């Protein structure tokens, strides 16, 4: 589903 | 020098967009995720461990005359999410949108994550952040952007992203039929190395704009709109009906609803985002209820103007030596 292609 | 790409959206949901980009002499194809919350280009290549390799491009740097190796040198990288990926570096070719950069470092996954090896339609990265953010040691390697600035018309790059449709990266130029009015720009803070910003306020519907520093990142690598608690359950108290829902993480609503419009502030400007933009769609096929695309960045610890922000507006990346962040209607 949806991405959270920040980098952490 | 300029570069024009298209850049479509993986699926109907709009959750990323992939753009092509050519890699090697000759040239092998690969559609990358542009990702301007991150610094790294990797890509699944012919080192990848086979099992975690699916439906991807790879590419193959034995294959590529132009390819060398950068030896000593290695890359691992985490994600807001959680996936990963690791493995070493070459130089090589790369052109977008008809832009080339030489010597441009392209990290070669060794290995991937369960999401990575999931999604058939990204064959890798190519991150937009500054390159203080980049994996590669023992030396740091610069992005796509940097290399390119030497020869850019302007050091300068546009996202253009499509709701439920295709759009555009241009790299170098503003092309000034692509948005109405005029673009405002805002100061962008390096400090820790994102696209980072702060928006002046915010308003719901045809209500008042109320006057608020949201320091956030602009994060083309994330799908939904990530703002705190407040103010987002300041949005949902205008859709009756929206509910937080523990099970599948975050507000709710029925998709029948008619959602309100939501507005932000770059300086004195206002972007106002579509209410049908919210609406990210439903939770499960034929399902009633639908999930929103604005949430809390409270468990975060970060906001993030992600693509249902993004896509609401050309946004401009003034990559000169004080950068800015620049936001247009369109």
């Amino acid at each position: 589903x949806p991405f959270h292609l920040l980098v952490y | 020098s300029t570069g024009s790409a298209t850049t479509t959206p993986i699926d109907s949901l709009d959750d990323a967009y992939i753009t092509p980009v050519q890699i090697g002499t000759p040239a092998q194809t690969l559609n990358l995720d542009f990702d301007t919350g991150s610094s790294d280009l990797w890509v699944f290549s012919s080192e990848t461990t086979a099992s975690e390799v699916d439906g991807q491009t790879i590419y193959t740097p034995s294959k590529s005359t132009t390819a060398k190796l950068l030896s000593g040198a290695t890359w691992s990288i985490s994600y807001g999410d959680g996936s990963s990926s690791s493995g070493d570096v070459y130089t090589d070719t790369v052109s977008v949108g008809g832009l080339t950069v030489t010597g441009q470092a392209v990290e070669s996954a060794k290995k991937v994550s369960s999401s990575f090896t999931e999604d058939s339609t990204i064959d890798g990265l190519l991150g937009l952040a500054f390159s203080t953010l980049n994996t590669v040691s023992p030396t740091q390697q610069k992005t796509f952007f940097d290399n390119a600035k030497a020869s850019l018309d302007s050091p300068v790059f546009t996202a253009d992203l499509g709701y439920h449709a295709p759009g555009t990266y241009n790299f170098g130029f503003i092309d000034t039929t692509a948005y109405t009015g005029s673009i405002t720009y805002t100061a962008v803070s390096t400090k820790q190395g994102f696209w980072e910003w702060t928006s002046t306020g915010y308003a719901v519907g045809s209500g008042t704009f109320k006057s608020t520093s949201i320091d956030g990142i602009a994060d083309t690598g994330t799908t939904l709109l990530y703002l705190p608690a407040t103010v987002v359950s300041a949005y949902w108290a205008q859709v009756s009906g929206a509910k937080s829902s523990s099970s599948v993480g975050g507000y709710v609503f029925p998709c029948s609803a008619t959602l309100p419009s939501f507005t932000f502030g770059v300086g004195s400007a206002r972007i106002v985002i579509p209410g049908d933009y919210i609406d990210f769609g439903p939770i499960s096929t034929g399902s009633s209820s639908c999930f929103g695309g604005i949430q809390s960045s409270a468990g975060i610890g970060i906001n993030i103007f992600g693509d249902v922000a993004l896509k609401a507006a050309f946004v401009v990346f003034n990559g000169a030596t004080t950068p800015t962040l620049g936001f247009a209607s369109k």
